[PDB]
């Protein structure tokens, strides 16, 4: 079970920090991934292996991991980034793929 | 006046780098065991200093102690074995974080498996245990000591 | 380019069986795996189960009570998902992804290159 | 016109051989963890080709990227660290049977610890897990990639 | 040269306590360990227990019922062995060896450089 | 528990094979050692790490290991080799050092 804030907000041009919180079987021993998902569309990979972008993902998006926590940073928030952002990792206790809850981003 | 890259003695040092490499789960040249693999890898002989891209080498012309390398076909694709002598060492490139092989607590040596298409396309495999360095793509640098001819 | 195209929306009854397809293109379909997730209205994603197309090896979750079944067609490069025993709370948008990674103790799954989603409504 | 043996860059290849080497159990430079160690070992730079005996090197004059090697004193005896980058690989000399380190399933790099008396006497330590190659004495050949300066 | 010289022969009663010494020379005594074995008349050797002189860490067998105790003197380079509760069948030649090796799952103990043995007779 | 033949015999100049027999926790996963012991003297190491001689041990003495068995070979038996020969290994099941039984060698 991965827990997220339901909504994070910032002015256009600032940064946000979207953070999950798992346990030692979720995030402390595994690699987390961050996804981007407009409602009614397909989800899109942003961060894999806790800190790595695929091709075609801007430098604005950066991730990290510290213990059982993992934080997505979106530095220089602009319009078009109004969707859900949610985690994904492997839970070795439940033997399953666990997701976050999604985080609304509201541009001020 | 230099030993070419397609000429290996048992005792040479091989320095493979793997520009961004993906994780495989069920690789058949190394049994049914996982691997990281790259498309654009680079094999380097350290004592001679000869560098070459893996995809630019005719792997049927590579010899170990004069004799040709051992080849296997699995599902209609040919894999070449450059056997190491000791376990293969690898790590994330530029980072001191390391990775470990499949038989990580077994007194066995590793090999260095090369898929070769026949033209200008070749893959390079390193026997791994899990995604201890990531699910890929990740830059990997390897290190091995070249071994005896397979009997 | 790698694309996953799913089937259209379907409307079922409580107790029916829904089959959702996922066409694949742009990559060697036997190289990677295909997972299946859902999204209830008002919640995050819930994993249901995958398959590996190398040999055929499914691994489902526990919250579904053995009701899911994931098969693949190797010839048409298409993976399926049959959910039987449809309760009322199975109304969700069922997604298709490309599974890739390992589940041994340092684990990393990526789910790159998703599909567009399919709404299944279980009602009368 | 050659780089000396007492000069290491981060990226060199070290080839240590250990004439007949005994097993240690509670080695203090590497924590409290086991090791094989030799008295008459030989350190070799592979890219340059310079060979030297371990006991014939003034280890206070050895530098890594110009800066001096990290030293520790334990029980009144000084140990020098040549940090590797990746795990150290070692095997029984002449045999394809290999050995494995203490953190054999951990994403860590190793070092290469050298005890030095001050005169013509020096030891060389390889971090091991158990007697997978024997209780000693046994001929060991090692292999490592030279790493960054310890911060 | 490495030598282990033990104590002389002793004759005890049923129920006494016998202490057998083992002087060491020729090597760094804190580097290696010292074990203790016995030999009943008509049988092979039976291991009893060791010590590690690096820190002090004893590991005894199960066939002796917690009656053995192995200590060392670091100054005189001498290791001891006290066996209490002497039954009649404890008459043996008690040997001293230089323990060296590991007990993790690939294991190898060598017991090189033994001592000459000491006869202990438990009778009346 | 390591089992040995109680007595092996050969003519002067022939070879003998002294063999132990343990289990998968005695010999199959550990390294065995062979010792030489006159009665009333100290035992003397002959073979360590299943096949290796110390200094001052002749080439006549050689050992091996095959599965859960281990055999001491004395090739070219002469006088002076009339004593006991016994194994030693670590038993990971009992967590103890187990010995053989000793083997008499009678020169004909």
């Amino acid at each position: 079970v991965l827990t997220q804030p339901p909504s994070v907000s910032a002015a256009p041009g600032q940064r946000v920090t979207i953070s999950c919180s798992g346990s030692n079987s979720n995030i402390g021993h595994n690699y987390v991934c961050w996804y981007h998902h407009l409602p009614g569309t397909a989800p899109k990979l942003l961060i894999y292996d806790n800190n790595k972008r695929p091709s075609g993902i801007p430098d604005r998006f950066s991730g990290s991991k510290s213990g059982t926590s993992a934080t997505l940073a979106i530095t220089g928030l602009q319009t078009g980034d109004e969707a859900d952002y949610f985690c994904e990792t492997w839970d070795s206790s439940l033997s399953a793929v666990v997701f976050g809850g999604g985080t609304k981003v509201t541009v001020l | 006046p230099a030993r070419p890259i397609t000429n290996w003695r048992s005792g040479d040092v091989v320095w493979v780098t793997l520009p961004s490499a993906e994780y495989a789960q069920s690789q058949s040249a190394m049994g049914s065991h996982p691997a990281y693999w790259s498309e654009e890898a680079t094999i380097i002989n350290v004592a001679t200093g000869q560098r070459a891209a893996v995809s630019s080498i005719k792997w049927d012309q590579v010899t170990l102690n004069g004799k040709a390398l051992h080849k296997e076909t699995h599902s209609g694709l040919v894999y070449y074995q450059l056997p190491l002598m000791g376990k293969i060492n690898f790590w994330q490139q530029g980072t001191t974080k390391a990775g470990y092989t499949y038989n990580y607590n077994t007194t066995d040596s590793d090999s260095l498996w090369v898929w070769w298409d026949g033209g200008s396309k070749a893959y390079l495999y390193i026997s791994t245990y899990t995604t201890m360095l990531g699910a890929g793509p990740v830059n990997i640098t390897g290190l091995g000591a070249v071994g005896p001819n397979p009997v | 380019q790698v694309q996953l195209v799913q089937s259209g929306t379907e409307l079922k009854k409580p107790g029916a069986s829904v089959t959702v397809s996922c066409q694949a293109s742009g990559y060697t379909f036997t190289r990677y795996g295909v997972s299946w997730m859902r999204q209830a209205p008002g919640q995050g994603l819930e994993w249901m189960g995958w398959i590996s197309v190398h040999n055929g090896h499914t691994t489902y979750s526990q919250s579904v009570q053995g009701r899911v079944t994931v098969t693949t067609d190797t010839s048409t490069n298409t993976a399926y998902m049959t959910l039987r025993g449809l309760r009322t709370d199975d109304t969700a948008v069922y997604y298709c992804a490309r599974y890739r990674g390992s589940t041994v103790v340092p684990a990393a799954i990526v789910f790159d290159f998703w599909g567009q989603g399919t709404l299944v409504t279980v009602s009368s």
